[PDB]
This record gives C-alpha cells, structure tokens and sequence, in this order.
C-alpha cells in the first residue's frame, strides 16, 4: 500500500499532522501550505493527497477536478441507530452574531459596520453573507459594503483585513490561516467577543461551543451566550438558542477532497485512522485524538465524530447542492 | 460555469 499525503494549512496544522504521521506509523505522512488554496495546488500537482475543506474551498477545488471523498459528521440532533460512518450528514446554520448589547443592529442596518469573517471564499464567513448582501444591495462592490473587516485572504492593506491582527508578533495580518488571530470559525467569533467588529459570520456550533464554559480558552472562558443575539434575515434578531429559525443559510459539512485516482485509498486509510485516533478510537485520548486540538479545529473541526462515507458517489456539485453552487458562481461574477 | 482558477 501507499503511504497517505495531508495537506497541512500553516504551522499549527502542520505540528498537528506531524503527530499524527508518527502515531501513524506514517501511514499518513503530511505535506504543508501557507493557505488552504496552496494546499488545493499541491493535491492538483500531486504533491500532496488530500485534505479537509469548507464547503466553498470544495467549489474551488471541485472546478479543478479533485472529488470528495468522505464529509465530517457531527453528533446528531435526533437518536439514530446507524454507525457514525454511515449516519447521513446534516449541513450546519450559517449565522450572523452580534452582542446583545449592540441595540440598534440588525440585518438591515449593517451597512458601514464593522464585520468579521473566517475568510474569504468560506461558506459561512464569506459566500453565504457576501453572496446576499450583493444580491439585496444590487452590488458587487460587496469589499465597501462594511466599513472595516477581518476577511483573511483579502489584501491585507485593504478595509476587508483593517481588523485582522496576525500573529503573536503582529505578522501574517490577514493570512488565511490559524496564525491569524481572528482566522477560521473560532478567530471570527474572538473577533466578535472582543467587540474588533460587531458582527461575526460563523455557524450556530461555534457560538454554542466557545461561551458557558464550553471553552476554556481564555478569550472565551468568560463569555455568556445570553450576551449574544443572531440576525434574521427579516430583521428580528433572536437568541442563539433560535438557529433553526434565525439563519442564512444551511451549508454542506465540510469534507475530505482528493484527486480522483487516489480518493479510494485515501477513504480506505482514513476509515482506518479514525478507528485508531477518532471519536472513542481504539487511542484515543491515551495516544492521540485525529479530532481535537483545543477548540482550534485543526485539519478538521473539533466537533467532529467521525468522517461519514458519501451516498451516491456525488461529485462536487452533488455535494455542494445545485443552489449552493449556483449561489457561489453568482457571488463570483462580481470579481 | 468556469474552468480551474490555477
Ligand atoms: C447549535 O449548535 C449547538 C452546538 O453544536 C447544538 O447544541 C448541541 O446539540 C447537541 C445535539 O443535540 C447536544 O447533544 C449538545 O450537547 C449541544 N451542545 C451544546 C454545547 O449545548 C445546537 O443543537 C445547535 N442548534 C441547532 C438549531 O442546530
Ligand atoms: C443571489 O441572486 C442570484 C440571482 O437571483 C441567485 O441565483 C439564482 O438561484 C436560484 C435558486 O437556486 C436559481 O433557480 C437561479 O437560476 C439563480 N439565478 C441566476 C441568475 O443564476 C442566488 O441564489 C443568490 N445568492 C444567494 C447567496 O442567495
Ligand atoms: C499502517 O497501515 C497498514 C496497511 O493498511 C496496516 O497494516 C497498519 O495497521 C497501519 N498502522 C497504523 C498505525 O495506522
Ligand atoms: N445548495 C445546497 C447546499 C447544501 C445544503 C447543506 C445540506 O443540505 O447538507
Ligand atoms: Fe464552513
Ligand atoms: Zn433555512
Ligand atoms: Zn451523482
């Protein structure tokens, strides 16, 4: 057999796989990349599998031929009997997150606030919001809609990264990667906490998993759900508690992509692997856990229970959904 | 309906 290539997405990813390639017996080997459409450049190339993608990062993908090979599954909101691996995936809520205390914001009056993002080309952080704010405003000029943002990716001398922060030592601002304070689902959410910006486009898990103690991380340790309201899209605002009727769209879970020829061994090592490091894995917590890393969801979400096999060999715009694809080629025109 | 953005 071969050995399996990840794709890493900056430093904190790649210190992750390297463990996981040695509990591995390097069954999975790691190859890393500043930004996840390096790491997408890589796999076309060969010089790397596979890796773990945001929806909107599949659409990328997907237009340059790599497939999706198995999705992350998260615990169920209702009791199923079936195996996690063959348990059907349902998408997550794409929300938009202000504080409480910001009285007067709603939907329709962002224009000219302060917004944060995971990044740009991301479901939730980016083409869900962005590709409705160009829709209801008649407008690609969606990069001066807010005033000041944290959208990594972007060109960091821009208003679209004026939020963003980097790293320990003020580098990287705005790199699309977890070095970047604000990067990612969580970093959006700290962005929002710390009143950086005063919306974050994140998903209903997020808000969920870093306030009551959820998280101990000290941004987040503090923090009280009750302090936070979501943005409907007929401007009411809601609490957390109300997603399932307060949200702006449901995305496709995030999934593993790999070239075509190697998509089967790559489903058939990862099966392995989590059997070993995932969700009550034969070692995991004593040895090593492929689905943690201290609420940074790094290479897959901390939420994960396990990667759930795909019904129907779907290609890309299976996977994504007709509607979602679409969504993401009108957003595209604009740039 | 696009090609490959690399
Ligand atoms: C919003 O996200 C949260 C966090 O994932 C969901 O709350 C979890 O729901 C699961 C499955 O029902 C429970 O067993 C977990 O205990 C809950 N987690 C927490 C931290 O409370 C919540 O269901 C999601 N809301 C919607 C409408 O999907
Ligand atoms: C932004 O608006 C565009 C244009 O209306 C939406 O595109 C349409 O989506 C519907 C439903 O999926 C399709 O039947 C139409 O064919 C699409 N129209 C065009 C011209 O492509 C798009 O869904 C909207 N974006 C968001 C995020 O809601
Ligand atoms: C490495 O993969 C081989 C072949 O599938 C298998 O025999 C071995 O158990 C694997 N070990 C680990 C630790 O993944
Ligand atoms: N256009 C369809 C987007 C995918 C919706 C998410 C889901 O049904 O799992
Ligand atoms: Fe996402
Ligand atoms: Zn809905
Ligand atoms: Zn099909």
């Amino acid at each position: 057999y071969t050995r399996v290539v990840w794709c890493a997405v900056g430093p904190e990813e790649q210190k992750k796989c390297q463990q996981w390639s040695q509990q591995s017996g390097q069954n999975v080997t790691c190859a890393t990349a500043s930004t996840t459409d390096d790491c997408i450049v890589l796999v076309l190339k060969g010089e790397a599998d596979a890796l773990n993608l945001d929806g909107g990062y599949i659409y990328t993908a997907g237009k340059c031929g790599l497939v999706p090979v198995l999705a992350e599954n998260r615990k169920s909101s209702k009791h199923s009997s079936l195996d996690c691996v063959l348990r059907p995936t349902e998408g997550y809520l794409a929300v938009a997150v202000v504080k409480k205390a910001n009285e007067g914001l709603t939907w329709n009056s962002l224009k000219d606030k302060k917004s944060c993002h995971t990044a740009v080309d991301r479901t939730a952080g980016w083409n869900i919001p962005m590709g409705l704010i160009v829709n209801q405003t008649g407008s690609c000029a969606f990069d001066e809609f807010f005033s000041q943002s944290c959208a990594p990716g972007a060109d960091p001398k821009s208003r679209l990264c004026a939020l963003c922060a980097g790293d320990d030592q003020g580098l990287d601002k705005c790199v699309p990667n977890s070095k970047e304070k604000y990067y990612g689902y969580t970093g959006a959410f700290r962005c929002l906490a710390e009143d950086v910006g005063d919306v974050a486009f994140v998903k209903n898990d997020t808000v969920w998993e870093n306030t009551n103690g959820e998280s101990t991380a000290d941004w987040a340790k503090n923090l009280k759900r009750e302090d936070f309201r979501l943005l409907c899209l007929d401007g009411t605002r809601k609490p957390v508690t109300e997603a399932q009727s307060c949200h702006l769209a449901v995305a496709p879970n995030h999934a593993v992509v790999s070239r075509s020829d190697r998509a089967a061994h790559v489903e058939q090592v990862l099966l392995h692997q989590q059997a070993l490091f995932g969700k009550n894995g034969k070692n995991c917590p004593d040895k090593f856990c492929l689905f943690k890393s201290e609420t940074k969801n790094l290479l897959f979400n901390d939420n994960t229970e396990c990667l759930a096999k795909l019904g129907g060999r779907p290609t890309y715009e299976e996977y994504l959904g007709t509607e979602y694809v679409t969504a993401i080629a009108n957003l595209k025109k604009c740039s | 309906l696009e090609a490959c953005a690399f």
